[PDB]
């Protein structure tokens, strides 16, 4: 299924949701996937203005999640994903952002699920 | 704060999008001439280079334990340093992809002429001194051609990237934002005229009734 987060946005995100009323890393996956991706795509559009780059060593991580992202995760056919699955899964491809340049998830929830 | 006006931008606008489709068709071809001439020019470079490099070396690393006490000697028959302030022969030329600069390494540094020293090391050395000239003048081209055809290459990609962006559908919206509220506008022109429609019969029907 293609869907783009990026123009998206949603009344509530933290309500119907939180720890036990889903999962206790729900709450705290969210806005996390959300700033992550926006700053791969980010890149894509001033390499072109400048060079052929426009990125360090400190951007190609999040150059990486905008792959990561795309064909593992945003694409599944119409196999049938369960909440756990999802969340779990989804901290495979937040092992390739540096756990120290994090600040939309908070430190506890790090040594919870890497 | 700034908005469009209807009236008065649409005919700009209609012609915006001929302005800008054509400009934009030949630019496309502009740089792509210099690029294919530019391959011509890397590939010929190092032809020389391998050739001048390696007999060039052949002598100086056969005259540096034999040197370092005929260095005197050597440097004393040949002619004179090239001046440090510019010994090459700067050229400048203005071509797209901006204006930069070239250059060709011609100087005089002699050949075979030094007296005294060495019997062959001596002569081959000095000799050698024009391997390093000529075979320079290849590399002081093909990197004053690289620093223009990245101007280029740069102004290139960012068209294309920015046109099917922010231009290329601003410039449509443009007219369709324009188009929509010039035909919205006519609902109010109808509607009166609906209104106009009934008093003319409601007047012809007070002739012939009430």
């Amino acid at each position: 299924p293609p869907i783009d987060p990026l123009p998206s946005l949603s009344r509530l995100m933290n309500n119907g949701v939180g720890k036990g009323k889903t999962r206790e890393d729900h709450k705290q996956v969210s806005d996390q996937l959300y700033s992550a991706y926006a700053n791969g795509v980010d890149i894509r559009k001033l390499v072109a203005i400048i060079g052929e780059d426009a990125l360090t060593e400190n951007d190609r991580r999040y150059l990486q999640f905008a792959d990561a992202f795309e064909r593992f995760f945003i694409n599944q056919g119409q196999q049938n994903r369960s909440i756990e699955e999802s969340l779990q899964i989804a901290w495979a491809l937040l092992s390739m952002l540096p756990q120290g340049e994090l600040k939309r998830i908070s430190k506890d929830h790090i040594g919870k699920y890497y | 704060s700034q908005v469009s006006p209807t009236r008065m931008n649409l005919l700009q606008r209609r012609g915006q999008l001929r302005l800008a489709q054509k400009g934009v068709d030949l630019l496309k071809k502009k740089r792509d001439a210099l690029v294919a001439e530019f391959f011509g020019l890397v590939r010929e470079a190092m032809e020389a280079r391998k050739a001048l490099d390696q007999a060039a070396k052949e002598a100086y690393a056969a005259l540096l334990l034999a040197q370092a006490f005929d260095g005197p000697e050597v440097v004393a028959g040949a002619a004179l340093g090239v001046p440090p302030l510019e010994g090459v022969e700067a050229e400048v030329e203005n071509v797209w992809g901006s204006k930069v600069p070239r250059l060709k390494a011609t100087f005089p540094d002699g050949a075979l002429l030094s007296p005294v020293g060495t019997p062959a090391y001596t002569l081959e050395a000095s000799r050698a001194f024009r391997r390093y000239a000529e075979a320079l003048i290849r590399v002081a081209n093909t990197e004053t051609r690289l620093k223009k055809i990245g101007e280029e290459i740069k102004k290139t990609t960012r068209r294309v990237n920015a046109l099917e962006q922010v231009v290329i559908p601003g410039i449509r919206a443009q007219i369709r934002f324009i188009q929509q509220v010039l035909e919205q506008r006519e609902r109010e022109d109808t509607f009166r005229l609906k209104r106009i429609k009934g008093k003319i019969e409601a007047r012809e029907a007070e002739e012939e009734g009430g």
